[PDB]
């Protein structure tokens, strides 16, 4: 929808302020990560098979912290 | 004017190549800059207008679904078709709900049953384009020093508006006395249209570009419609719809104008209620210098009395500019500027306004000049001495030193590629780079777009990380690449 | 009749303990349930009537803005403002820009500015919570008693249907010629409410959930009402566009419509216009026996000779249903059905319908009975034969084993534990297990929602593979507790 | 804005079928894949990460799906 | 005069590559200075003001409330809102109350309610800042000779009142027959203003670092109020109590004024509502002697009857310094007078007032002599010698070394980088050193700035420990960096 | 507030006493007494876990003395 994958990487970044940018451009992690809180139970377990798959210092950190996000 | 009080801009001291000065200008930067003679120069593209686009994708966003007709057969025997599936501007959907005694008709069990609709729009975008050809740049350069007719105020001739444009290109500029300057921009390659897409919606408008503007969702249409209404699409919008199991209906997805406008976030805006103006845009130009008398490097100096009428002031970092008041005799006086030291002359004054000429003395003129990193004393008298005042940067030279770099990548990114293109022959250097960074940077400046602020980031950290563990010390290639690239780009763009 | 031919359909077998079985209602769908003697009976959901509800909340999604008045204030000189900041029903907001002696200041470097836009709209969300003071279900229920009304037959007194408010409890279902059946329905324990957020929006509407509905962005109101513009987030739509420096101004942020609604995805639709009639959902219900009658016991045998209106369908396991105009003398009284192997007798399929009974001398009634595997030979009548049917029903023994395997699982999928009370009475074994994978369930492959096919699923196969490879026991219950369980519950979830 | 919150999660449920069906139970990830076309350099990108980063095979594997999914 | 007994005082003995004096003045000193020709000169540094001031922001000390309210509505059902709270004009907060069932609700559980004040201030104070152009200062030199203006007159004309303000920069100094000072002030890098914030409370005031009062907690204002009452908090002062939980209620508070004081104490005082003028310089300059003649020169030396009028007592030291009388000869007569070591001729003087002067041959007149050491004789050797004084100091040369090394470094901290300016002309030592404390006091011992008293001297310990018992050489710089420094500071900071 | 957070730190010293040069300054450690008094209880605690917390001598007196003060 015109509310997903909008014109935001491709380019052309204009040395001049976009438009919902900036406001939007931290939004975005904020609104997941509430989300996250809100359901810990999920996060939880995966943080758990996080420790398990592969791991290595950072290793681990890494799988992790990606599928966090992965989840909406 | 035009150039004080405007931030952000950068300012280039002497030529070079005899007249051949190499320039990068925007909207919101400006550029000062002058040689080793010739007025000082304030340069501000400004109106960007374009003049003649198409329409190739008149996009809907609020449809209304009418009359809808729907059709049912029986388990296998014919798969329910109504005439309608024919008439285009009609929606349809092949459905199945249960089918026995009960359905009033049949011979048990689930099947056929499909519907359809009239699908008339109201709300839709218009994704103009334009060619190489119907976009002109006005630029804004003005003669430095002059009147107290404000160091600004766009409004009133101050430096002229040549009208460069890709019709033409390289024009001059006849700048009273001082002389004709002439730049030899190129549009060619900066805007990069056609990849641009100028989308207008319910007023506002946003110019995205097509390789993705054309793969965004919604209802279809070609260019000129009109009375076609032959739309491509629908499907993607209303969804008439079948729950747990019997009968169903056609109802719209609703109108989608927000979404959008929270949609396209991420790609500059620009006005569009008369004819078109796109703002922002970086313009490369060529600058040639000849025809340029810096204006009375013919006269005395002054004789004295310079009651100032304005404090002075340090701008937006080094324009400190002076407003002073002379009466007196002389007429048509240069004036005696000096930016020394605590009394010992040990001058220092990088007066930047060169030959600041009082014109017709009723009229108090002003300069700008670059004090030092410290303090350093001002004076513009003569005779009896006349006037001296005191002055005090504050940071430290290395400070300013670290903020050229600041722009070194505030200025490296943004206007990138090109970015090199901002200084005049250097020849090898700025030479060889351009031809590199063009390419290395068109690399991960190519394969690696789209992506989102912190994603780009990311790839920095887990990158930076890769590098780290390092087999032969090339993981400094990595973090190098890292560095002030992966991250700082990342960590700067997307605004 | 009704659950005749309707898809779903579960069939049940239970009058055990001596009173009671355990079964649910799932609108679109419906319970057939009978056992040793009854009229054996159709039970389905139909209709659940939420009364005087309360509105939690009150979005927007038509923003628009006026008398946009803005001020500004030189460099430092304090924080810019304007009376109209007053008014809470204003979008107010402050910004740096970079002013010059132009916009006649006096230092430059950069001012602070603000804007001020009174706020308002059109079109708004407007939530709900409902309360089950008044969750009134709606049940419609009745036998087959053929009758050439027919079987689907949505109209008339076919069954009737019937009330039940938690307001109050047992429901005594009057039910002529038969008596009263009798049913326990916990309205409390369906719709988790007071969890939910009943939904409206202009005229379409949602079950959506609780905190997801306190969550969801746009300006918000009370659900107090009268005088409203006084909306917070109101950061949700109008924006502060500040171009490149100098100046900064507002946009309203389009509309919201379609944008929420697909915004949506999840709740279940539902129609809440019309007093609202909330469908969807499922309503579980204990039901006693006795105080009941067939109306065939005490009621002849007939004799001879039936004509047969229409063959035989079969749908959700032959259950097949057939129309005979019996003829014989008259006052109505029993029906011989008989079904056996071909030839040689053996009664070897079960009949549906302990009531094959005529009522009046025409009207071609009909019985509904589950032929076995094979070519069952089907038959009706007495002395002269007056009839047999040649019936080959495919599959039927592993086949119709597995896929109501199937149809239970996915029940179990759906509804989770609250399933195993469609079982139907204590058990033991059941009744506990139940109390088992209530929690159980309620803790693992549920007790961490906020998913979807891929994300879910994907979290299965790895749990998997992991679950794979681990030396010892443990593994394994991961590995099932995996496949087939986080698996199947995932690819059936979204429907 | 609105855009990015799936009610899916709270799974109130039912036998019956929800608002948005099929439509968008696709949708997410063939969008995915349209974009995946877009950037074909990034999936080579992501892969490479991948492939190099950690593997027990998995590992990549699992990381490089992430990635490449992940990009919004 | 008004030079002796002051305390704040130095003296400067040269004038080094001609005319050239270097001195720093406290507002609350006298700046003495010799130089083999001109009557050597005293420095008053009085009232430094400051005209058109700029009141950014405004806190209020005391508070109010008034037409407050309050409700609810039930459990869930509604977050409960009020009408008037509409205007932001007042105050309130959401609250959590088990308003249950009786209370006069309907499903006890737990329920919102806010509470609702018109807030209003009482008695703000607001601050104010300024434009170092418009630090109006005053500087007061004078020369000596007797008089009966004596040491320390607060009226007649005293060497003038040269009022300075850097909107100007070098000024004359008009003294009758004494010649004319060539003053050069530095008044921009002196105190240091729009960094500072002149705030006041009511008829009293204060000087504060700017970070600090725009930052300490309060209910404030903009500075651009002109009737508006929507100070931004509301929140730091009156509070709403929730005892137990029902009649959840708002309260106004006390008028800071007091701990206002009471933590504005580190702060130093100031001036505010006497015209405004904010004392305490720390101002420095140049002072250009060149035309400094000695008066009344081309006067024998008048002999005849003398006598005294007064002892001598002294401060500063050997700031010996006694009136006469005289009959002998009318009009300007220079008047004999030595500095002896007892009989025996050898003299050793430190006549400080570049020869005397009588004149009104009924004025007293007096003298000003800096003694030696121990013991020593006066002279006034007129005629037969007419008179001898013997006083005796107790100046041994090396307590003063001691008493100058300390008094010179009590204003080394306390001046910091400036200090040096005490050292006119310097090159090499003097100058570099000056160089070197700029740096390495702005960063380190004063990278930490903001540090406290206590804290102070405590890592002074901490720190010379991990100094005292460390390991081979380095220490040495450790404890250093130790020693006066943070010590010394510890021990003498606190202003 | 107008209780804490005074003008100390800043850096705007001069030649002249301020609003409250020697009175105020010594009260601060003039109350710690007040208080150390008081309750000696935290300064027996503290000196304790000072005693086995660090153990370098010096260690001990120093966060003995420090805690001590940062207890209000
Ligand atoms: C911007 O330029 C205009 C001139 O083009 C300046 O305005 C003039 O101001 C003088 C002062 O009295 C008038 O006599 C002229 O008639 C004005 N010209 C008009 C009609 O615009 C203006 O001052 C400049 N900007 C600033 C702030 O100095
Ligand atoms: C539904 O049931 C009704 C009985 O209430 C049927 O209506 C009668 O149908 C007969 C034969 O079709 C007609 O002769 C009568 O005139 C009808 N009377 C009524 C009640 O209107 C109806 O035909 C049945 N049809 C369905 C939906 O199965
Ligand atoms: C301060 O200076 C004034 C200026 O002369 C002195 O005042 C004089 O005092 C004498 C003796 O009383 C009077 O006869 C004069 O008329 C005064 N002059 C005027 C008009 O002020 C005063 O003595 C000095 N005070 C001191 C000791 O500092
Ligand atoms: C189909 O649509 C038209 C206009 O949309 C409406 O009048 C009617 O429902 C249908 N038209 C006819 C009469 O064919
Ligand atoms: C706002 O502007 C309108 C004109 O658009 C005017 O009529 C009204 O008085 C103004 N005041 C309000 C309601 O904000
Ligand atoms: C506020 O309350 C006071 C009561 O002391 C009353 O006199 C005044 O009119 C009220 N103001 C308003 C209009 O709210």
């Amino acid at each position: 929808s015109v509310a997903l994958v909008p014109h935001v990487g491709m380019g052309l970044e204009t040395a001049t302020e976009t438009w919902m940018s900036s406001e939007g451009a931290w939004k975005h992690a904020q609104r997941i990560e509430t989300w996250i809180l809100r359901h810990p139970g999920f996060t939880i377990m995966a943080a758990i098979l996080a420790y398990t798959i592969g791991t290595t210092h950072f290793q681990r950190a890494l799988i992790f912290i990606l599928l966090t996000a992965v989840a909406p | 004017m035009r150039c004080i009080g405007i931030s952000n801009r950068d300012f280039v001291e002497g030529v070079s190549g005899g007249s051949w000065v190499d320039i990068v200008l925007e909207h919101g930067s400006c550029v000062t800059t002058m040689a080793k003679n010739k007025p000082t120069l304030d340069f501000e593209l400004i109106e960007t207008e374009a003049k003649q686009p198409a329409t190739l994708r008149k996009y809907c966003i609020e449809a209304k679904l009418t009359n809808t007709t729907t059709d049912s057969r029986c388990p296998t025997q014919g798969e329910p078709s109504l005439n309608e599936e024919q008439d285009k501007r009609f929606v349809c959907k092949h459905s199945m709900v249960d089918r026995g005694w009960g359905n009033g008709c049949g011979l048990f069990g689930k099947g056929g049953i499909v519907t359809c609709a009239m699908f008339t729009c109201k709300k839709n975008m218009k994704g103009k384009v334009v060619q190489p050809e119907n976009l002109e740049y006005t630029i804004v350069i003005t003669p430095h020093s002059g009147e107290e007719h404000a160091v600004g105020n766009d409004t009133g001739k101050h430096g002229k508006e040549i009208k460069i444009t890709p019709q033409s290109s390289i024009t001059e500029a006849e700048l009273t006395g001082y002389g004709t300057v002439t730049m030899e921009c190129s549009p060619r390659t900066g805007l990069d249209f056609n990849e641009m897409v100028l989308l207008q919606m319910e007023n506002k408008a946003w110019l995205v570009h097509r390789q993705w503007f054309l793969d965004l969702p919604l209802p279809w249409l070609p260019g000129a419609d009109t009375q076609g209404s032959n739309w491509i699409q629908k499907e993607t919008l209303v969804t008439f719809k079948n729950p747990h199991a019997k009968k169903q209906d056609v109802v719209v997805l609703g109108s989608q104008e927000g979404a959008m406008h929270t949609a396209l976030t991420g790609a500059t805006e620009i006005q569009m209620s008369s004819g078109n103006l796109l703002f922002t845009g970086h313009l490369k130009c060529r600058l040639r210098m000849d025809k340029l008398q810096l204006k009375g490097m013919s006269y005395s100096m002054c004789t004295g009395k310079f009651k100032v009428v304005k404090e002075i002031a340090e701008t937006q970092h080094g324009t400190i500019v002076i407003r002073v008041q002379y009466e007196g005799d002389g007429s048509p006086c240069k004036i005696p500027f000096e930016i020394m030291d605590l009394e010992k002359r040990h001058v220092l004054g990088r007066l930047i306004t060169v030959n600041p000429i009082v014109t017709e003395k009723d009229s108090p003129v002003n300069i700008e000049a670059e004090p030092p990193f410290g303090d350093s004393y001002i004076i513009i008298g003569v005779e009896p001495g006349q006037l001296k005042l005191n002055w005090f940067k504050k940071g430290s030279s290395i400070g300013q030193m670290i903020e050229t770099t600041m722009r070194g990548a505030k200025r490296m990114a943004i206007l990138g590629d090109t970015a090199w293109d901002f200084g005049s022959l250097g020849g090898v250097f700025t030479s060889i780079g351009k031809a590199l960074h063009q390419v290395f940077g068109a690399i991960y400046g190519a394969a690696f777009s789209g992506v989102s602020w912190i994603m780009k980031i990311l790839i920095g950290v887990i990158i930076t990380w890769i590098g780290m563990n390092s087999r032969s010390t090339s993981l400094s290639v990595s973090l190098v690449l890292v560095g002030v690239v992966t991250l700082y780009l990342g960590v700067m763009v997307q605004a």
